[PDB]
């Protein structure tokens, strides 16, 4: 199809240039072929035409043409058409490594392409030669920025009159004593990476050696229409146009995020899951399916507004085809029950949402990424979402691990002196798991920072492929029952692989929700599960306090900032319930809130502060000087004030001074 | 220029790959709901007057200040605002350096076949000195 | 301080040498192990060498009498490892141009001279054959054979090509295996280029009936590989 | 090194022998200039102008009074009758403090003075208002005064001042002929002495005469070695057996081969060197050599040339006779054709902003690959014309190197151009009617076979120039 | 000249440097050889 849609693309050239004559030019571009009767056939190009190789290349995959392609093409046919080898180049990672084997494999010759590797002998290099001038081999020896310039004149010596012989087209020539008959088809290539990094610089007459040939783009869209094609339906070609078009404007559109990505193997994937889906669906239904695969992406990666600007730019595509919908109201509802009352957790709909995005995206691909603060609901979320799994489900067996919180080395083994090979950690839990039972399925949870060495250290599993490698040559696959969960908080130093690898979930700070907690935590402590608790001690009074005090105080410090320290609001209702326990032991609530708010606050701006909220409180301040006094009774119900002491064998020793009950 | 594809298409309530930005040196249109009157371009390469594309020399500067542009948009290939032969690409650069890859190649007429054209090299730059 | 300095010298000098006559007694016994051609061929150091092992693992044991260093150290004289020394550099000189003969050709010289005497060692086995076969050739694995020789599946014959792909292609030619191991290898090597040639043809003669038979719908593009129905289907758009 | 410099001070004395109390300004009347000139063959213009300035005020940095290399270096309407970018120049000159005192001390307001000083070519010689000088710029800051006002005589004023206002015993500042033997009479025979191989050099012609001339002794013992492959083992002999008896050697090709000289360096510094024992050194300008040859060696250099005359010229140079004298007239025609065009492209990388977004590395392998693709384009018989092989010829010698779509629009417009191909002097095939063409080619380039303007190439060059300044070169 | 100069080597070790009027001595030597060697026989011997 590959090459089908591309005589398609010529013709239409022909078609619209109306092209008139037969030896058209345009046309002479491309390949000729004829047979014979001979032994041997024939090839045949805009110039050059020489025997066939009959050589058994071996179905494989196979690259997409592009007018740097047909560039390239030309380059060498003519290189080869002169009798002098080629050096195109430019950029690293264009695509190049591929086109070189590529291009020597579409007429099936050897491509041996090799690194310039330690320090190259120059006796390497010749019987490398020696064995391929005979044996009539191709190739090329990338890297060769790295070569010692001793081997590069050795070697672009042999190059050259190795090259005046076969001009000559001799039939034998000797080279250190090497008389030796030649073989005629012999091609050398050569592709180095320009000035990027220090690197051993180009011989002149050895640059003038060659010629080069800079390149710089390649492509999709092939794979994914012929996919498309290859699932089951046919009208595929626009709709992958559309997908490409989509999927350009995106990055070019979304706004340039870290974590923003559409990593090839994910796009990939999407594919062949939309490709699976289609099964036991109409022919209408697939169209639906496409944007609501798309959406199964949009979900969970887009901030809103940016999902309200690409939702609308999908829907000018489709604009009649808006109203899918998932269905999942019994897991929906399992997990509402489990959240409600199984766990005596406070639950939420909101919060069962985010649980129903997990519970797809693991279903969708063994490992995601989750952005929050710890016990901030989204640990809880995942609790609820195992619990809710063994409630659907026989168990789950699970493990919990830190990558920072000791090194790597003993993380995945290394030898004691002695020789003596030591094991690592993820190596006994995975033994473990595949060794218990069939009867759960197993999953760990990763917490903590973002450091490039360790999660490179495992990608053997973050591809495609679930499977291990280990120093003490052991290697470890794994059946899908084996799923890992990656907790963040900041990808300050993540890499765009590490991205491209697993899939991605946002949570917005704000989503946390507030009051349903902190009534829960007003109502009813957490259930006892474990053994051996704290102890913990209308309620409607203080919560309308709290409510009323809320807005107000925080407009009252916004303008105020001011904190010495950045903090959250959750620790300070944290810092609340002790303020209701020292009440067990509204106006104490008042003063302990006052207490947990104005720690961070600054001296100048203790005139700011506290002063705002004395006009703010409902409780007149009679300490109009420094209103900080305040120890209020319970017994008595006095108002405030405060106490010292100080003696001698308070300061006996050196140490141990008696700094008075200062205030 | 993005998000006036994004403006114009939910106004009309048309696909974004569809619409075509097309420039209009003189005025705006309305099946593009709205022409941008935008300021800080100038040629480079060709002189110009009223409906005439000039070619520069040697005592005129290489710079020539556009007149007063607006710019429309379109459904994908339906009759735009000048006819392709008519209209010829010229490249658009960042600025006053040449540097960085063109972001895209603008429409302009050509008095004679391209050839001409090309040979001059023309372009335009977003903003000098 | 004297006469354990002394004492050091020597026996560092000592087991320096031991060590390097030991290593490369290793090298010539493992080599000559891997195969008894190579000392058939190669009599005389061969020869020179078995008796190298045999006093050396005399000596070996005389020095294993006296194990503990600290009074077993005490070995002086031990320079005969230089003759030792000389005799090996004189031996592996020659086997390395005998090394040169067996390897004389050009495509021996795209695999390792180690690997090119496990060949030396066992090149006429069929499964060793097939397994350096895909080691050494870029799109190419095995064949199958003959599973009885009366005992065995051993060297017989290739019936059928399997490539990296497995594709599975049966031989036209049946080629049989001998003992003449670059002959009857170059002999494949035409196997594989004129095999692919008639395969080529009579693809290109039933593409051709394709051609003809292209208005009912044909299966028989599908019917042939992918490589050679693309290529011929190529030509038929360069006639169009 | 100071050994050769303390020898060439010798011959300053020794090419004197003038009998008189006249030698000692004698004697150092050549030692300025023999230690001067075993300088300009080594620097670039640029390390030259700093070094005259340094031994300039080194002799006997006094008018620069407030920094004025600065925004001499960079770092309007009053007036009609000039242009505006005079004005924006003049308003660089009036920048919020930089010259305004001495812009004002111009007395432009007054246009009679300045505008008939900048309607004048060569306002200095000839007139150049006496009067408006002494008001303004009298020694030095009236190249601060060209800076703006008429930047048309840059260079001239500067080297017409900085001879002038020196006492330099220069009379003229460059040297005689390019005679090499009388610079290789005070040559030792054991310090080396490198070639750098400019563009179109190759002094090696002349180190044979010499050998043949002057050393009759030894010419053909001697010799020279391309550095090659093991011409270690060969040359080093070749070497050492040379210094056991003093021969002669000349090294090419070092360029290419850095990484033997380490050891080549090692073994010759390893030993001292015999009497007679001259060597010789070539390469090209590279780096990645071992600086221990680079700065105890002699640095000799040419003059590279340019032009679609002088390309064509080099061009029909390697093409051989045989192949300048192909079988018919129609193949050299188109192939005169063809190299006219690939001249032009070459000849354009001269421009770096506009000719090409940037200069790509085109070659003379790339006039090589026009050549046997064409011999392959020939080698049947069948009326080849050339929509095609202008795609590959463009497709190759340069789709490799125009990959930017702007590159490639003016490469086919081009391949259009030359070769019409698109429906919308000449000679017969012997060479000499090429080198006939050679000279109807005007030597002098017009922008018309270009198709570009005039005056930004003055612009590149004056700014290549500002990048020399700068590379020369609690405050502001 | 002052590569590495810091008071601490200044203080625990001696410093010696010379910085023009040695090299001129050398050129009259070499000069008074070259103007004359009944001037350099002169003057090397008698000191």
């Amino acid at each position: 199809i590959t090459i089908d849609v591309h005589s398609r693309d010529v013709v239409e050239k022909f078609v619209i240039q109306k092209v008139s004559e037969a030896e058209s030019f345009a046309w002479l571009s491309q390949l000729k072929f004829y047979w014979e009767n001979k032994n041997k056939c024939i090839i045949r190009i805009v110039d050059w035409f020489r025997f066939y190789s009959y050589e058994y290349i071996g179905n494989a995959i196979r690259l997409v043409i592009t007018p740097l392609t047909d560039r390239c093409y030309i380059t060498l046919t003519q290189a080869l058409n002169l009798t002098m080898g080629g050096a195109p180049a430019g950029p690293a990672g264009t695509g190049k490594t591929e086109t070189t084997k590529d291009l020597g494999r579409a007429i099936g010759i050897p491509v041996m392409v090799f690194n310039c590797s330690d320090q190259m002998n120059k006796d390497s290099m010749a019987q490398i030669f020696m064995g391929l001038s005979q044996s009539g081999a191709w190739g090329c020896f990338d890297e060769f920025n790295r070569i010692s310039i001793e081997v590069l004149s050795v070697v672009s010596t042999q190059v050259k009159c190795v090259l005046d012989a076969l001009k000559e087209k001799k039939t034998k020539f000797s080279f250190e004593e090497g008389e030796i008959q030649l073989q005629d088809t012999v091609g050398f290539f050569i592709t180095m990476n320009p000035g990027y990094a220090g690197r051993t610089e180009l011989p002149e007459n050895l640059k003038a050696l060659f010629r080069s040939c800079a390149m710089v783009v390649p492509d999709l869209a092939l794979i994914c229409e012929n996919m498309l094609m290859s699932e089951g339906f046919t009208m595929a070609r626009v709709l992958s146009r559309k997908f490409v078009s989509l999927y350009m404007l995106s990055r070019e559109l979304l706004s340039k995020q870290k974590h923003y990505d559409w990593g090839l193997r994910a796009v990939k994937s999407v594919l062949r899951q939309a490709g699976k889906l289609k099964r036991g669906d109409p022919d209408m239904p697939e169209d639906p399916l496409l944007m609501r695969a798309l959406r199964d992406f949009n979900m969970p990666k887009i901030v809103t507004d940016d999902k309200v600007i690409f939702r609308r730019l999908i829907g000018d595509l489709f604009p009649k085809l808006d109203p899918p919908t998932k269905q999942n109201p019994e897991l929906k509802k399992i997990v509402q029950d489990t959240t409600k009352k199984d766990m005596g957790l406070v639950a939420e709909e909101l919060f069962v949402t985010k649980v129903v995005q997990l519970a797809e995206i693991l279903e969708v691909r063994h490992c995601c990424f989750v952005i929050g603060p710890p016990g901030s609901g989204k640990t809880c979320v995942w609790k609820t979402l195992i619990k809710s799994y063994i409630n659907s489900g026989e168990d789950a067996e699970y493990d919990t691990l830190n990558p920072k919180a000791v090194t790597s080395d003993e993380l995945f083994g290394a030898y004691t002196k002695t020789k003596e090979w030591k094991n690592g950690v993820i190596a006994v839990i995975m033994k473990n798991q595949v060794k218990k039972a069939t009867h759960m399925h197993k999953w760990s949870v990763l917490d903590g920072d973002i450091d490039p060495e360790w999660i490179e250290s495992l990608n053997t599993v973050m591809d495609d492929n679930k499977v291990l490698t280990l120093v003490s040559n052991d290697r470890i696959f794994l059946t899908p029952q084996m799923r890992l969960i990656f907790e963040i908080s900041n990808l300050r130093n993540a890499t765009p692989a590490t991205v491209s690898r697993a899939g991605v979930l946002f949570i917005n700070e704000t989503d946390i929700g507030w009051m349903p907690y902190m009534n829960s935590w007003l109502e009813r402590s957490q259930i006892n599960i474990l053994k051996q608790q704290k102890e913990m001690a209308a309620k409607s009074v203080f919560y309308r306090c709290f409510q009323s005090y809320f807005e107000q105080n925080i407009d009252v410090h916004d303008k105020n900032r001011c904190p010495m320290v950045d903090i959250a609001m959750i620790q300070t209702i944290c810092t609340i319930l002790d303020a209701l326990l020292i009440q067990h032991l509204e106006a104490f609530f008042i003063f302990a809130g006052l207490w947990a708010i104005g720690g961070p606050v600054g001296g100048g701006q203790d005139d700011s502060f506290n002063t705002v909220w004395k006009g703010a409180a409902k409780v007149k301040f009679p300490e109009q000087g420094l209103c900080y006094d305040y120890y209020y009774d319970i017994n008595e119900n006095k108002w405030n004030t405060w106490k010292v002491e100080d003696y001698l064998p308070n300061d006996q020793p050196l140490f141990s001074k008696i700094y008075v009950a200062t205030i | 220029l993005t998000a006036i594809m994004q403006v114009i298409s939910r106004a009309k309530a048309y696909e974004l790959n569809k619409l075509y930005i097309q420039t209009e040196i003189t005025k705006r249109s309305i099946a593009a709901k709205e022409g941008a009157y935008v300021y800080g371009f100038i040629l480079e390469g060709a002189r110009w007057d009223y409906q005439l594309g000039q070619l520069e020399e040697s005592k005129p500067k290489e710079m020539f200040s556009v007149l007063p542009v607006t710019y429309c948009k379109a459904i994908p290939l339906p009759p735009e605002g000048k006819e392709d032969k008519s209209l010829y690409q010229c490249p658009v650069y960042k600025t006053e350096d040449r540097g960085n890859t063109y972001v895209f190649t603008a429409q302009l007429k050509t008095r004679f076949p391209p050839r001409k054209w090309i040979l001059a090299g023309v372009a335009i730059i977003m903003d000098v000195e | 301080v004297e006469d354990w300095r002394e004492k050091l010298g020597r026996v560092d000098v000592v087991v320096n040498e031991w060590l390097k006559v030991q290593k490369n007694w290793k090298i010539l016994y493992n080599i000559f192990l891997l195969s008894e051609d190579i000392r058939m061929q190669l009599p005389e150091d061969t020869k020179v060498f078995e008796g190298v092992d045999k006093e050396f693992k005399d000596m070996m044991s005389e020095v294993s009498a006296n194990p503990s260093v600290v009074e077993a150290c005490t070995i002086e004289r031990r320079d005969v490892l230089v003759g030792w020394s000389q005799a090996i550099k004189k031996c592996e000189k020659a086997l390395n141009d005998y090394l040169e003969q067996k390897k004389k050709f050009p495509r021996f010289y795209f695999l390792s001279n180690q690997s090119l005497l496990t060949i030396l060692s066992n090149g006429q086995n069929a499964p060793k054959v097939c397994e350096y076969l895909g080691d050494c050739f870029d799109g190419l694995k095995t064949l199958t054979f003959e599973p009885p020789a009366n005992p065995a599946e051993t060297s017989k014959v290739g019936i059928g090509m399997i490539s990296k792909d497995d594709e599975k292609v049966p031989f036209s030619s049946k080629f049989i295996c001998e003992g003449a191991v670059e002959h009857w290898l170059l002999n494949l090597e035409f196997r594989m280029r004129e095999t692919l040639q008639e395969i080529l043809e009579g693809a290109k003669n039933t593409a051709d009936l394709w051609d003809s038979g292209d208005k009912p719908r044909e299966e028989w593009v599908e019917g042939y590989n992918a490589q050679i129905a693309l290529l011929t289907t190529t030509i038929v758009w360069t006639e169009d | 090194s100071l050994e050769s410099f303390i020898t060439f001070f010798f011959k300053a004395i020794n090419r004197t022998t003038v009998r008189d109390e006249n030698r000692i300004p004698t004697l150092i009347l050549n030692i300025r200039q023999t230690i001067y000139q075993w300088i300009s063959r080594g620097l670039f213009e640029k390390h030259k102008l700093i070094f005259l300035t340094l031994i300039v005020f080194r002799l006997m940095d006094v008018a620069y009074e407030v920094a004025e290399m600065d925004f001499l270096i960079k770092c309007e309407n009053t007036l009609d009758w000039l242009p505006n970018i005079s004005w924006d120049q003049i308003q660089g000159l009036i920048n919020l403090e930089e010259f305004r005192n001495f812009a004002h001390q111009l007395e432009k307001e007054a246009p009679n003075r300045f505008k008939d000083w900048y309607n004048e070519l060569q306002p200095e010689d000839q007139k150049l208002p006496l009067d408006w000088k002494r008001l303004d710029s009298m020694p030095f800051k009236k190249l601060l005064v060209l800076r703006c006002l008429r930047p048309d005589r840059m260079t001239i004023s500067l080297n017409n001042f900085i001879r002038a206002v020196l006492p330099q015993g220069d009379a003229f500042v460059e040297m005689d002929q390019k005679l090499e033997s009388v610079i290789n009479e005070d040559s030792e025979s054991t310090i080396p002495i490198f070639f750098i191989l400019s563009p179109g050099s190759d002094p090696v012609k002349e180190v044979e005469k010499i050998a043949k001339k002057k050393r009759i002794e030894p010419g053909k013992n001697f010799f020279n070695i391309a550095l090659g492959q093991g011409q270690d083992e060969i040359a080093r002999r070749r070497i050492e057996e040379g210094n056991k008896e003093g021969h002669w050697v000349m090294l090419q090709n070092i360029h290419l081969m850095p990484t033997w000289l380490i050891e080549l360096e090692k073994i010759l510094d390893s030993y001292g060197g015999n009497s007679e024992f001259r060597l010789f050194l070539s390469a090209e300008p590279s780096t990645g050599i071992p600086i221990g040859i680079l700065d105890r060696s002699i640095k000799l250099t040419n003059e590279p040339p340019a032009g679609l005359k002088a390309n064509m010229k080099r061009a029909w140079t390697y093409f051989s006779k045989e192949e300048i004298e192909d079988k018919d007239p129609k193949i050299k025609s188109i192939l005169f054709a063809l190299c006219f065009f690939h001249s032009t492209l070459i000849e354009r990388r001269r421009f770096g902003p506009k000719g090409w977004n940037m200069s790509y590395p085109f070659n003379m392998g790339d006039l090589r690959d026009s050549y046997l693709v064409m011999n392959r384009y020939m080698e049947q018989n069948q009326k080849v014309p050339f929509n095609d092989l202008i795609y590959i010829f463009g497709e190759i010698m340069y789709g490799g190197h125009i990959v930017d779509d702007w590159d490639r629009r003016l490469c086919n417009s081009y391949l259009f151009n030359t070769m019409h191909e698109q429906l919308f002097v000449p000679g017969q095939n012997p060479y000499e009617k090429y080198i006939e063409h050679i000279e109807t080619s005007l030597k002098q380039e017009t922008p018309l076979a270009y198709g570009l303007h005039p005056n930004a190439e003055i612009g590149f060059r004056t700014d290549q120039c500002k990048t020399l300044f700068n590379t020369l070169l609690i405050k502001s | 000249i002052n590569p590495h100069f810091r008071p601490e080597i200044a203080a625990q070790c001696t410093i010696i440097n010379f910085i023009e009027s040695g090299l001129e001595e050398q050129f009259i030597a070499m000069v008074v050889n070259i103007e004359k060697n009944e001037l350099e026989m002169a003057k090397q011997d008698l000191v």
